Protein backbone atom coordinates (compact mmCIF):
# COMPACT_ATOMS: atom_id res chain seq x y z
CA UNK A 1 0.00 0.00 0.00
CA UNK A 2 1.55 3.47 -0.45
CA UNK A 3 -1.93 5.78 0.89
CA UNK A 4 -3.48 5.11 4.48
CA UNK A 5 -6.15 7.06 6.36
CA UNK A 6 -6.07 7.79 9.74
CA UNK A 7 -8.45 9.60 12.36
CA UNK A 8 -12.06 8.99 10.76
CA UNK A 9 -15.52 8.32 13.35
CA UNK A 10 -18.19 9.80 14.34
CA UNK A 11 -19.14 13.54 15.04
CA UNK A 12 -21.73 15.97 16.45
CA UNK A 13 -22.54 18.18 13.48
CA UNK A 14 -20.14 21.20 13.59
CA UNK A 15 -17.59 19.60 15.42
CA UNK A 16 -14.51 19.00 13.66
CA UNK A 17 -12.22 16.75 12.45
CA UNK A 18 -8.37 15.85 11.11
CA UNK A 19 -8.09 13.25 8.67
CA UNK A 20 -4.35 12.12 8.24
CA UNK A 21 -2.60 10.19 5.06
CA UNK A 22 0.50 7.90 5.94
CA UNK A 23 2.44 7.94 2.61
CA UNK A 24 5.01 5.47 1.41
CA UNK A 25 6.81 3.57 -1.40
CA UNK A 26 7.44 6.33 -3.61
CA UNK A 27 8.44 10.49 -4.23
CA UNK A 28 5.95 11.93 -1.89
CA UNK A 29 7.19 15.45 -1.85
CA UNK A 30 7.66 15.77 -6.02
CA UNK A 31 3.75 14.36 -6.31
CA UNK A 32 0.23 16.71 -6.55
CA UNK A 33 -2.01 15.44 -3.97
CA UNK A 34 -5.58 15.04 -3.29
CA UNK A 35 -8.43 14.32 -1.70
CA UNK A 36 -11.51 12.25 -2.74
CA UNK A 37 -14.80 11.29 -0.66
CA UNK A 38 -17.83 8.97 -1.81
CA UNK A 39 -20.91 9.66 0.06
CA UNK A 40 -23.74 7.49 0.27
CA UNK A 41 -25.91 7.04 -2.84
CA UNK A 42 -23.41 8.66 -4.91
CA UNK A 43 -20.35 8.14 -6.84
CA UNK A 44 -16.60 8.70 -6.02
CA UNK A 45 -16.42 13.27 -5.83
CA UNK A 46 -13.36 15.22 -5.70
CA UNK A 47 -12.91 17.29 -2.47
CA UNK A 48 -9.81 19.51 -2.25
CA UNK A 49 -6.22 19.07 -3.56
CA UNK A 50 -2.29 20.19 -3.18
CA UNK A 51 -0.05 20.81 -5.13
CA UNK A 52 4.18 20.04 -5.31
CA UNK A 53 4.06 23.58 -4.04
CA UNK A 54 2.14 24.22 -1.67
CA UNK A 55 -0.75 25.57 -4.09
CA UNK A 56 -4.39 24.32 -2.76
CA UNK A 57 -7.56 23.90 -4.48
CA UNK A 58 -11.10 22.99 -3.14
CA UNK A 59 -14.93 22.19 -4.46
CA UNK A 60 -17.21 25.06 -3.73
CA UNK A 61 -19.38 23.22 -1.47
CA UNK A 62 -16.17 22.46 0.94
CA UNK A 63 -14.51 25.79 0.66
CA UNK A 64 -12.93 27.94 3.46
CA UNK A 65 -14.08 25.03 5.38
CA UNK A 66 -11.91 22.39 4.73
CA UNK A 67 -8.12 22.74 4.67
CA UNK A 68 -5.93 20.64 2.81
CA UNK A 69 -1.81 20.48 3.70
CA UNK A 70 0.89 18.20 3.63
CA UNK A 71 4.17 17.45 6.27
CA UNK A 72 6.97 16.35 3.57
CA UNK A 73 9.17 15.40 6.30
CA UNK A 74 7.45 12.36 7.36
CA UNK A 75 5.02 12.26 4.06
CA UNK A 76 2.23 12.56 5.25
CA UNK A 77 -1.30 14.87 3.82
CA UNK A 78 -3.97 16.75 6.13
CA UNK A 79 -7.30 17.36 5.66
CA UNK A 80 -8.49 19.69 8.36
CA UNK A 81 -11.75 19.71 8.49
CA UNK A 82 -14.43 22.21 10.08
CA UNK A 83 -17.97 23.16 10.63
CA UNK A 84 -19.13 19.65 9.29
CA UNK A 85 -22.23 19.34 7.85
CA UNK A 86 -24.35 16.02 8.04
CA UNK A 87 -23.83 16.36 3.74
CA UNK A 88 -20.23 15.60 4.38
CA UNK A 89 -20.58 11.73 5.35
CA UNK A 90 -19.06 10.28 3.26
CA UNK A 91 -15.83 7.98 2.80
CA UNK A 92 -12.97 9.82 2.27
CA UNK A 93 -9.63 8.66 0.15
CA UNK A 94 -6.99 9.92 -0.08
CA UNK A 95 -5.44 10.05 -3.38
CA UNK A 96 -2.68 11.39 -6.05
CA UNK A 97 -3.55 14.59 -8.12
CA UNK A 98 -3.76 14.91 -11.98
CA UNK A 99 -4.71 18.51 -11.59
CA UNK A 100 -8.25 19.91 -12.37
CA UNK A 101 -10.30 17.14 -10.01
CA UNK A 102 -9.06 14.23 -11.30
CA UNK A 103 -7.06 11.92 -9.34
CA UNK A 104 -5.41 8.01 -9.44
CA UNK A 105 -4.05 5.52 -6.59
CA UNK A 106 -6.38 6.03 -4.47
CA UNK A 107 -5.96 4.70 -1.47
CA UNK A 108 -8.62 2.37 0.88
CA UNK A 109 -10.26 5.48 2.53
CA UNK A 110 -11.85 6.45 5.92
CA UNK A 111 -15.40 6.37 7.27
CA UNK A 112 -16.42 9.94 8.44
CA UNK A 113 -19.93 10.09 9.47
CA UNK A 114 -22.36 12.71 11.05
CA UNK A 115 -26.39 13.48 11.15
CA UNK B 1 23.35 -5.22 -33.48
CA UNK B 2 19.64 -4.87 -34.21
CA UNK B 3 19.57 -1.46 -32.35
CA UNK B 4 21.25 0.10 -36.22
CA UNK B 5 17.51 -1.98 -37.38
CA UNK B 6 15.74 -0.52 -35.29
CA UNK B 7 16.36 3.26 -35.16
CA UNK B 8 17.55 3.51 -38.92
CA UNK B 9 14.01 1.96 -39.37
CA UNK B 10 12.51 4.70 -37.25
CA UNK B 11 14.43 7.80 -38.88
CA UNK B 12 12.86 6.14 -42.21
CA UNK B 13 9.61 6.81 -40.82
CA UNK B 14 10.27 10.11 -39.96
CA UNK B 15 11.56 11.31 -43.50
CA UNK B 16 8.90 9.24 -45.06
CA UNK B 17 6.15 11.51 -42.82
CA UNK B 18 8.19 14.47 -43.75
CA UNK B 19 7.96 14.03 -47.83
CA UNK B 20 4.27 13.49 -47.34
CA UNK B 21 3.56 16.79 -45.81
CA UNK B 22 4.13 17.96 -49.21
CA UNK B 23 3.42 17.30 -54.54
CA UNK B 24 6.93 18.68 -56.31
CA UNK B 25 8.60 15.52 -54.60
CA UNK B 26 12.33 16.00 -55.71
CA UNK B 27 15.31 13.81 -54.54
CA UNK B 28 16.44 15.02 -51.63
CA UNK B 29 18.90 13.95 -48.60
CA UNK B 30 19.89 14.78 -45.72
CA UNK B 31 20.76 13.80 -41.40
CA UNK B 32 19.02 13.23 -38.62
CA UNK B 33 20.40 13.41 -34.74
CA UNK B 34 18.36 10.10 -33.12
CA UNK B 35 19.94 7.54 -30.97
CA UNK B 36 22.69 9.74 -29.91
CA UNK B 37 24.28 9.06 -33.64
CA UNK B 38 23.78 10.49 -36.82
CA UNK B 39 22.13 9.19 -39.52
CA UNK B 40 22.01 9.89 -43.16
CA UNK B 41 19.06 9.81 -45.23
CA UNK B 42 18.17 9.85 -48.95
CA UNK B 43 14.75 10.35 -50.52
CA UNK B 44 14.71 8.98 -53.79
CA UNK B 45 11.34 9.71 -56.43
CA UNK B 46 10.83 6.43 -58.16
CA UNK B 47 8.58 6.47 -61.25
CA UNK B 48 5.77 4.11 -62.03
CA UNK B 49 3.74 2.64 -64.73
CA UNK B 50 0.88 4.89 -64.72
CA UNK B 51 -0.05 8.15 -63.89
CA UNK B 52 -2.25 9.65 -60.55
CA UNK B 53 4.04 8.45 -58.03
CA UNK B 54 6.07 6.95 -55.68
CA UNK B 55 9.48 7.18 -53.81
CA UNK B 56 12.46 5.52 -51.84
CA UNK B 57 13.39 6.47 -48.06
CA UNK B 58 16.82 4.77 -47.56
CA UNK B 59 18.66 5.36 -44.11
CA UNK B 60 22.15 4.70 -43.60
CA UNK B 61 24.87 4.46 -40.53
CA UNK B 62 27.43 6.17 -42.44
CA UNK B 63 28.49 9.34 -44.57
CA UNK B 64 28.97 7.97 -47.97
CA UNK B 65 28.24 4.26 -47.28
CA UNK B 66 24.93 1.54 -48.49
CA UNK B 67 21.87 1.84 -46.19
CA UNK B 68 21.11 -0.24 -43.85
CA UNK B 69 17.53 -0.54 -44.76
CA UNK B 70 15.28 1.22 -48.12
CA UNK B 71 11.41 1.33 -47.36
CA UNK B 72 9.15 2.49 -51.10
CA UNK B 73 5.92 4.39 -50.25
CA UNK B 74 3.27 5.14 -53.02
CA UNK B 75 0.88 8.34 -52.99
CA UNK B 76 -0.86 10.53 -55.24
CA UNK C 1 23.90 -11.00 -19.80
CA UNK C 2 23.81 -7.30 -20.12
CA UNK C 3 23.01 -8.23 -23.98
CA UNK C 4 19.47 -9.51 -22.56
CA UNK C 5 19.19 -6.56 -20.43
CA UNK C 6 19.79 -4.32 -23.79
CA UNK C 7 17.82 -6.15 -25.97
CA UNK C 8 15.05 -6.00 -23.44
CA UNK C 9 15.42 -1.70 -23.45
CA UNK C 10 14.90 -2.13 -27.53
CA UNK C 11 11.29 -4.06 -26.64
CA UNK C 12 10.80 -1.63 -23.85
CA UNK C 13 10.90 1.23 -26.44
CA UNK C 14 8.93 -0.21 -28.79
CA UNK C 15 6.02 -0.92 -26.32
CA UNK C 16 6.23 2.19 -25.49
CA UNK C 17 6.72 3.79 -29.22
CA UNK C 18 3.93 1.78 -30.23
CA UNK C 19 1.29 3.24 -27.61
CA UNK C 20 2.54 6.30 -28.44
CA UNK C 21 1.77 5.53 -32.21
CA UNK C 22 -1.57 4.60 -31.25
CA UNK C 23 -2.94 7.50 -29.79
CA UNK C 24 -1.13 10.03 -31.84
CA UNK C 25 -2.13 8.56 -35.09
CA UNK C 26 -5.59 8.71 -33.46
CA UNK C 27 -6.20 12.18 -32.37
CA UNK C 28 -9.27 12.86 -32.14
CA UNK C 29 -11.11 16.33 -33.67
CA UNK C 30 -12.71 17.61 -30.18
CA UNK C 31 -11.63 20.08 -27.79
CA UNK C 32 -11.22 18.91 -24.47
CA UNK C 33 -11.31 20.63 -21.04
CA UNK C 34 -8.80 21.13 -18.07
CA UNK C 35 -10.63 21.66 -15.06
CA UNK C 36 -8.42 23.26 -12.79
CA UNK C 37 -8.14 27.25 -13.34
CA UNK C 38 -9.72 26.70 -20.06
CA UNK C 39 -10.53 24.90 -23.45
CA UNK C 40 -8.54 23.16 -26.05
CA UNK C 41 -7.68 20.55 -28.93
CA UNK C 42 -4.10 19.88 -27.67
CA UNK C 43 -2.96 20.95 -24.32
CA UNK C 44 0.73 21.45 -23.95
CA UNK C 45 2.46 23.39 -20.95
CA UNK C 46 5.43 22.57 -18.30
CA UNK C 47 4.33 20.56 -15.21
CA UNK C 48 0.69 19.83 -16.68
CA UNK C 49 -1.12 16.44 -15.24
CA UNK C 50 1.93 16.94 -12.61
CA UNK C 51 4.39 16.01 -14.72
CA UNK C 52 7.93 16.83 -13.29
CA UNK C 53 8.37 18.61 -17.05
CA UNK C 54 6.34 18.77 -19.74
CA UNK C 55 3.11 17.44 -20.18
CA UNK C 56 0.47 16.99 -23.01
CA UNK C 57 -3.02 16.09 -23.42
CA UNK C 58 -5.53 15.83 -26.36
CA UNK C 59 -8.32 13.68 -27.62
CA UNK C 60 -8.68 10.60 -28.77
CA UNK C 61 -10.87 8.51 -31.00
CA UNK C 62 -10.54 4.59 -30.07
CA UNK C 63 -12.38 1.94 -32.58
CA UNK C 64 -11.38 -1.54 -31.14
CA UNK C 65 -12.90 -0.74 -27.30
CA UNK C 66 -12.01 -4.37 -25.80
CA UNK C 67 -14.41 -3.77 -23.20
CA UNK C 68 -17.49 -1.22 -24.96
CA UNK C 69 -18.75 -2.18 -27.80
CA UNK C 70 -19.88 1.68 -30.58
CA UNK C 71 -18.93 0.74 -34.24
CA UNK C 72 -18.37 4.76 -35.06
CA UNK C 73 -15.31 5.13 -32.60
CA UNK C 74 -15.34 6.59 -29.09
CA UNK C 75 -13.94 9.07 -28.08
CA UNK C 76 -11.59 9.81 -25.20
CA UNK C 77 -9.56 12.13 -23.46
CA UNK C 78 -5.34 10.93 -23.42
CA UNK C 79 -2.11 11.95 -22.39
CA UNK C 80 1.34 11.68 -21.52
CA UNK C 81 4.19 12.89 -19.12
CA UNK C 82 7.56 12.27 -17.24
CA UNK C 83 7.20 11.59 -13.76
CA UNK C 84 9.97 9.94 -11.56
CA UNK C 85 12.00 9.41 -15.07
CA UNK C 86 9.70 7.34 -15.96
CA UNK C 87 7.51 8.43 -19.65
CA UNK C 88 3.93 7.73 -18.37
CA UNK C 89 0.53 7.32 -19.79
CA UNK C 90 -2.77 9.11 -18.41
CA UNK C 91 -5.77 8.20 -19.56
CA UNK C 92 -9.05 8.87 -19.12
CA UNK C 93 -12.28 6.58 -19.93
CA UNK C 94 -14.83 8.25 -18.90
CA UNK C 95 -16.41 11.85 -20.07
CA UNK C 96 -15.58 15.11 -17.94
CA UNK C 97 -17.76 15.89 -14.61
CA UNK C 98 -17.23 18.34 -11.75
CA UNK C 99 -17.25 15.52 -9.09
CA UNK C 100 -13.77 14.32 -11.16
CA UNK C 101 -12.43 10.79 -12.47
CA UNK C 102 -9.81 8.37 -11.75
CA UNK C 103 -7.62 8.58 -14.30
CA UNK C 104 -5.65 5.95 -15.57
CA UNK C 105 -1.52 6.13 -15.00
CA UNK C 106 0.10 3.95 -16.76
CA UNK C 107 4.53 3.61 -17.13
CA UNK C 108 5.33 2.99 -20.50
CA UNK C 109 9.07 3.83 -20.73
CA UNK C 110 11.83 3.83 -17.33
CA UNK C 111 14.65 5.94 -17.51
CA UNK C 112 13.33 8.74 -19.04
CA UNK C 113 14.32 12.62 -18.23
CA UNK C 114 12.16 14.60 -21.01
CA UNK C 115 9.15 14.94 -22.96
CA UNK C 116 9.08 17.69 -25.70
CA UNK C 117 6.96 17.65 -28.46
CA UNK C 118 6.78 20.38 -31.72
CA UNK C 119 3.96 21.34 -34.03
CA UNK C 120 4.18 21.42 -38.03
CA UNK C 121 2.07 24.64 -39.03
CA UNK C 122 2.43 23.21 -42.66
CA UNK C 123 5.61 24.91 -43.28
CA UNK C 124 7.40 25.21 -39.98
CA UNK C 125 8.22 23.47 -36.75
CA UNK C 126 6.95 25.38 -33.43
CA UNK C 127 7.60 25.11 -30.31
CA UNK C 128 3.58 25.65 -28.75
CA UNK C 129 0.26 25.43 -30.40
CA UNK C 130 -2.13 28.30 -29.43
CA UNK C 131 -4.71 27.19 -32.18
CA UNK C 132 -7.44 25.67 -30.96
CA UNK C 133 -9.64 25.62 -34.12
CA UNK C 134 -7.61 22.73 -36.39
CA UNK C 135 -4.67 20.73 -35.47
CA UNK C 136 -1.19 20.96 -36.60
CA UNK C 137 -0.85 19.03 -40.23
CA UNK C 138 2.18 17.12 -37.93
CA UNK C 139 3.41 16.13 -34.39
CA UNK C 140 7.16 15.47 -33.52
CA UNK C 141 7.48 13.78 -29.91
CA UNK C 142 10.39 13.72 -28.36
CA UNK C 143 11.46 11.49 -26.21
CA UNK C 144 15.40 12.19 -23.88
CA UNK C 145 16.10 8.66 -23.03
CA UNK C 146 19.28 8.63 -20.17
CA UNK C 147 20.79 5.21 -22.11
CA UNK C 148 20.03 6.32 -25.96
CA UNK C 149 19.64 10.07 -25.52
CA UNK C 150 17.02 12.07 -27.71
CA UNK C 151 14.89 9.69 -29.76
CA UNK C 152 12.13 11.58 -32.45
CA UNK C 153 9.22 10.38 -33.50
CA UNK C 154 6.74 12.26 -36.64
CA UNK C 155 3.07 12.06 -36.47
CA UNK C 156 0.72 12.66 -39.34
CA UNK C 157 -2.82 14.23 -37.85
CA UNK C 158 -5.97 13.64 -40.31
CA UNK C 159 -7.43 16.70 -41.19
CA UNK C 160 -10.66 17.95 -40.32
CL1 LIG D 1 -8.09 1.47 -30.83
Amino acid sequence: VQLQESGGGLVQPGGSLRLSCAASGFAFSGYAMSWVRQAPGKGLEWVSGINRDGSTSYTAPVKGRFTISRDNAKNILYLQMNSLRPEDTAVYYCAKWLGGRDWYDRGQGTQVTVS
Amino acid sequence: YLEQKMFAAMVADNQMAMVMLNKNLKASNGEEELAGQTWYWKVAPVATTQPLKAFDVSVAAEKQASPIITVRSYVA
Amino acid sequence: ELSQERTARLNELQRALVMMDSDFRQIALRQTRTNGESKKLLHWADYLLDSDNKGIMFARLGWHNPQQQFPRGEVTKVGYRIKDERLERVWWRYPDTPAGQEGVVTPLLSDVEELNVRFYDGKQWINEWSNELTLPAAISVELTLKDYGKIARTYLTPEG
